[PDB]
């Protein structure tokens, strides 16, 4: 298209910024990147969702300092996928959002888990499984609420109209 | 973008799309390496690389920081549980600890030795044959390009919004966690709009300049394979044939 | 050359979202410095866009170089019109300056060599060669504008449209930009339409079109337009200084000449009346 | 009042990626003052101005604004009130609107410094008018508006904090001639009434002649020349050297001087020039 094409690129730029940041205390602080991945899925996905998701996860990890691993960009792809199927061309719902975030959280923590347990690092699977499932079970209700408030804000709606 | 790609003239530092493949192949060598003499090699070239790249002190150490997380959690949990520690188990740490460094210090190198713009110019190459699987590479190459030129402006903008809100109450990072989040709204809601407004303005202007499709146009940005593109890849491969042996 | 005939635009519900234009007819001849001025909220902004593909109007006609403005033909129209927009922070694309100035050349499937000296010889004109390497955020804005200009000099059009460009620049940005739109005409003999509220710009034009509430309400030589006195500001222009001075003399009981008077001319008038 | 005492600011500590944007700046603006700050971009105008509400603390020197005192060692927590005593209106301040109605958006600042919810609102209503809007605009979304209508709503929201110092960084940038004129007059009105003191950063010399009580000339992180506008605009070639110029009237008046007309003070505005021309006309 073009406007859709450009706006998505802008969102990708937006995603990188928020990725430089976190809110929290010690070294338990979470990024809000999931917001942008949900946004794009809702307005564009899942075809464009997965594509952009892939590009941002890769261009992103590479630019920060982190270790390239094709499975993470896979992991990124499923998220934009789960979001879009739940959130694409559908009215926003508490369950819609809830089910999307939960289906993701169990692959933000299972699928993501093996990816480092695999050959990247040796780290024992069934022993890290708790710590992730612990950590990413308390960010979840935040992510649920936030995604909901983002998509039903008057700002997003305002723009959503302008894109249609 | 992350004050990284430091200009070092002396270091061999060229041919990007070599390094992307190189940083992407380097992991498969790691677990291809099983033995012990094999490990010597995987340090040999990796040292050679790190050294030759004139990139200095705790840069690589500052790469290690965010993963201390695991590095301790791993090695400790592999010392106990192998609570009795075998003579062999300490030996394992010599793997994993070394192995952990090898991953971290390699990927750190790539980021430190390449401009993101050049990285971007480079990925677009090594995806170009995905067209034959019907993947819109050129438009994606455009999306990213847009994405990379907006990053600094959105950053400059994010700070101005923050300042302005600060200049009328709002304490960024103060007095809570809900309160701390609740205050992100005066930053975020405006930023989005600025972005989408910027989007629209840019798209029309792009159209005013001739545009219609990602495809059916040229590349002013050109990548030149050179002398090193070839040899700094054999040097990897003489290392790799050894890992077999 | 353009012809705009019986042109009207409304968007959305139900008379207002963009400024409506109603029954606008005017013509521009090849080489003309045309200025289009109006108050805030008249369609002068919209008039600029309609001349390109942007804005789908359903009434009237825009013709550019024989070609008649239409869908499936906007591109051939767009190809003879380079458009500098208001707000230079945007309208870029390009991590660096070269990239940008070459963006246009890219779309035309121009490739390889020919681009290199072309973009060189384009930045040479806007005096921006030294800056060829830099990223957009790194430079002024009066400079960002010049590289947008370089980007259309590259595609080298017939008609250059200036939609409120000086409008967001510091004075030097203004002064410098104008000067090289000027010297551009000296060589390439180009047609310049500019939508404005800058006096200097209108002052260097050939005719002025005046847009009131949606309509073409006046059209004259600019020395004639300026006789609108203080009445200028509301109309959409600031005042030349002699016009300010005249207004001040009147307030203090002195009635000065009605026609325009340049600074030189006013000097002489003053001297002669006080000698 | 505001008094700068040997203020200097350098970015980034004593870690030699370090640059000083301000060096030994010492100035004093009186109660009910109108400081126009003026000079090339990156001359430390923006740095001086961010001092005033302590978005920056001086690296050395002291800032004194009424009851407030700012030093290198002054604490962020202790400075919150400075931000309601001094209202800062950023260049293009339209980019900070965000609440779902304009009433609520104006009310925000007061709310941030305490202030009862219901009362914040009532004040925004009061504030909507002073800035030039029908109460019809109160319950609209800020995003439903002209770029210039937003501009007033933003301004309104700063004014709603009831500051004693109003800092305006190019308040009429990118506005139509009328929009410019109205805005400028609006401040002048607020200054004459209300007894505010106004710090104005501009590249607009005509404005400095018309409204300014005192001018600060910044050349490269350094401030040279603190004077009444006549004092600053006294030497054209000096001003030219520092990438500035005298008002339009001043240039014209020169040509009159070439013809033999002489004036008392050097005319900086057309009204002033008119005054002298009229007085000479009276003899003639």
């Amino acid at each position: 298209d073009t406007l859709s094409m450009v706006t998505m690129g802008v969102l990708m730029a937006l995603q990188l910024v928020i990725s430089r940041f976190s809110v929290g205390n010690n070294f338990i602080k979470v990024s809000f990147t999931f917001l942008i991945v949900a946004l794009i899925a809702k307005w564009f996905g899942p075809w464009w969702g997965m594509l952009t998701a892939a590009v941002v996860d890769v261009i992103g990890t590479l630019m920060t300092g982190g270790p390239f691993f094709i499975g993470f960009t896979v992991s990124a792809v499923l998220g934009s996928l789960i979001y879009a199927v739940f959130l694409y061309r559908q009215p926003v719902s508490w369950w819609r959002v809830i089910g999307a975030s939960v289906l993701i959280a169990l692959l933000v923590n299972t699928l993501l888990n093996t990816l480092w347990v695999t050959i990247m690092y040796q780290t024992p699977f069934w022993s890290l499984l708790p710590v992730r499932a612990l950590k990413e079970l308390i960010v979840t209700p935040v992510q649920i609420v936030l995604v909901y408030l983002l998509l039903k804000s008057q700002v997003i709606q305002m723009i959503q109209a302008r894109l249609n | 973008f992350g004050r990284y790609l430091p200009l070092d003239s002396v270091v061999h530092r060229l041919d990007p799309r070599a390094k992307l493949m190189l940083s992407f192949c380097y992991i498969i060598v790691v677990f291809l390496a099983n033995n012990i003499w094999s490990y010597a090699i995987l340090i040999a070239f990796t040292v050679g690389a790190i050294l030759s790249s004139k990139i200095s002190l705790g840069f690589f150490l500052k790469g290690i920081r965010p993963l201390l997380w695991l590095i301790v959690f791993t090695v400790v949990l592999q010392l106990l549980f192998s609570i009795n520690v075998t003579q062999d188990g300490l030996i394992n740490a010599g793997y994993i600890f070394v192995r952990f460094l090898l991953i971290i210090m390699m990927s750190t190198l790539l980021t430190l030795s390449t401009q993101p713009l050049d990285i971007a110019t480079g990925l677009a190459s090594l995806m170009k044959p995905l067209r034959w699987v019907k993947v819109p590479v050129d438009t994606l190459a455009m999306m990213l390009s847009i994405a990379l030129r907006f990053v600094p402006t959105l950053m400059d903008e994010a700070t101005k919004i923050m300042n302005a809100q600060r200049a009328r109450g709002v304490d960024f990072g103060e007095g809570g966690l809900f309160k701390q989040a609740k205050s992100l709204i005066p930053l975020m809601v405006p930023l989005f709009m600025s972005a989408f407004n910027r989007a629209e303005d840019l798209s029309t202007a792009m159209e005013a300049r001739g545009y219609q499709d990602s495809e059916h146009r040229s590349q002013y940005r050109i990548l030149t394979w050179q002398r090193r593109d070839t040899v700094t890849w054999l040097l990897f491969l003489l290392g790799f044939v050894a890992i077999l042996i | 050359e353009n012809i705009i005939s019986v042109d009207h635009l409304t968007y959305q519900y139900d008379e207002n979202q963009a400024p409506a234009l109603t029954d606008v007819s005017f013509t521009v001849h090849a080489g003309e410095w045309l200025a289009i001025v109006g108050h805030n909220g008249s369609g002068k902004s919209t008039l600029a866009k309609s001349l390109d593909g942007l804005l789908p109007f359903t009434q009237g006609s825009v013709t550019v170089g024989g070609i008649t403005l239409t869908p499936e033909t906007v591109w051939q129209v767009r190809e003879q019109i380079g458009m500098i927009f208001q707000n230079p922070d945007n309208q870029f694309v390009g991590a660096t300056v070269e990239d940008d100035v070459a963006f246009g050349l890219e779309n035309r499937q121009i490739s390889r060599d020919e681009m290199v000296p072309r973009v060189q010889a384009a930045l040479a004109q806007v005096g921006m060669t030294s800056f060829a390497q830099r990223e957009p955020s790194s430079l002024s804005g009066g400079q960002k504008q010049r590289v947008a200009l370089a980007g259309i000099v590259a595609i080298a059009p017939k008609i250059l449209i200036l939609d409120e460009a000086t409008s967001m620049l510091d004075p030097q940005g203004r002064i410098e930009m104008l000067a090289i739109v000027r010297q551009l005409r000296q060589q390439q003999n180009l047609t310049v339409i500019s939508i404005t509220h800058d006096i200097d710009e209108a002052a260097s034009a050939d005719r002025v079109l005046v847009i009131d509430d949606g309509r073409l309400v006046d059209e004259a030589v600019p020395s004639q337009i300026f006789e609108r006195g203080t009445q200028l500001v509301e109309m959409g222009l600031d005042l030349p200084f002699t016009e300010k001075l005249k207004a001040a003399l009147r307030q203090r009981g002195i009635t000065p000449p009605t026609t325009y008077q340049t600074a030189a001319e006013m000097e002489e008038w003053l001297w002669q009346s006080l000698s | 009042a505001i008094a700068f005492e040997h203020v200097t600011y350098t970015y980034q500590a004593g870690t030699p990626m370090a640059h000083t944007a301000l060096t030994d700046v010492s100035l004093t603006v009186p109660d009910r003052g109108y400081l126009a700050i003026i000079g090339h971009t990156g001359s430390g105008k923006s740095t001086l101005i961010q001092q005033l509400n302590a978005l920056l603390k001086p690296t050395s020197g002291t800032i004194k604004i009424d009851e407030f005192t700012i030093t290198p060692e002054t604490t962020n927590a202790a400075l919150k009130p400075l931000r309601q005593h001094v209202g800062m209106v950023f260049q293009f301040p339209e980019n900070q609107l965000f609440e779902e109605t304009v009433r609520q958006d104006i009310a925000f600042g007061p709310k941030n410094f305490g202030m009862a919810d219901a009362d914040a609102l009532a004040l925004a209503d009061e504030m909507l008018t002073t800035v030039g809007l029908d109460q019809s605009y109160a319950e609209r979304s800020p995003f439903e508006l002209s770029g210039g209508q937003m501009r007033r709503v933003a301004i309104a929201g700063v004014l709603a904090m009831q500051p004693k110092v109003l800092v305006l960084d190019e308040p009429t940038a990118g506005l139509d001639p009328q929009g410019r004129q109205e805005m400028m007059r609006l401040f002048a009105r607020l200054h004459q009434e209300q007894g505010l003191t106004i710090v104005l950063v501009t590249h607009q010399m005509e404005d400095v002649a018309q409204y300014a009580e005192q001018v600060a000339v910044m050349h490269e992180g350094r401030l040279m020349k603190f004077g009444t506008p006549a004092d600053v605009f006294s030497n054209r070639e000096w001003l030219q050297d520092h990438q500035l110029d005298v008002p339009q009237a001043a240039q014209f008046a020169r040509r009159l001087r070439d013809r033999g007309l002489t004036f008392p003070k050097q005319p900086l505005t057309a009204d002033q020039l008119a005054d002298y021309l009229a007085q000479q006309w009276a003899q003639r």
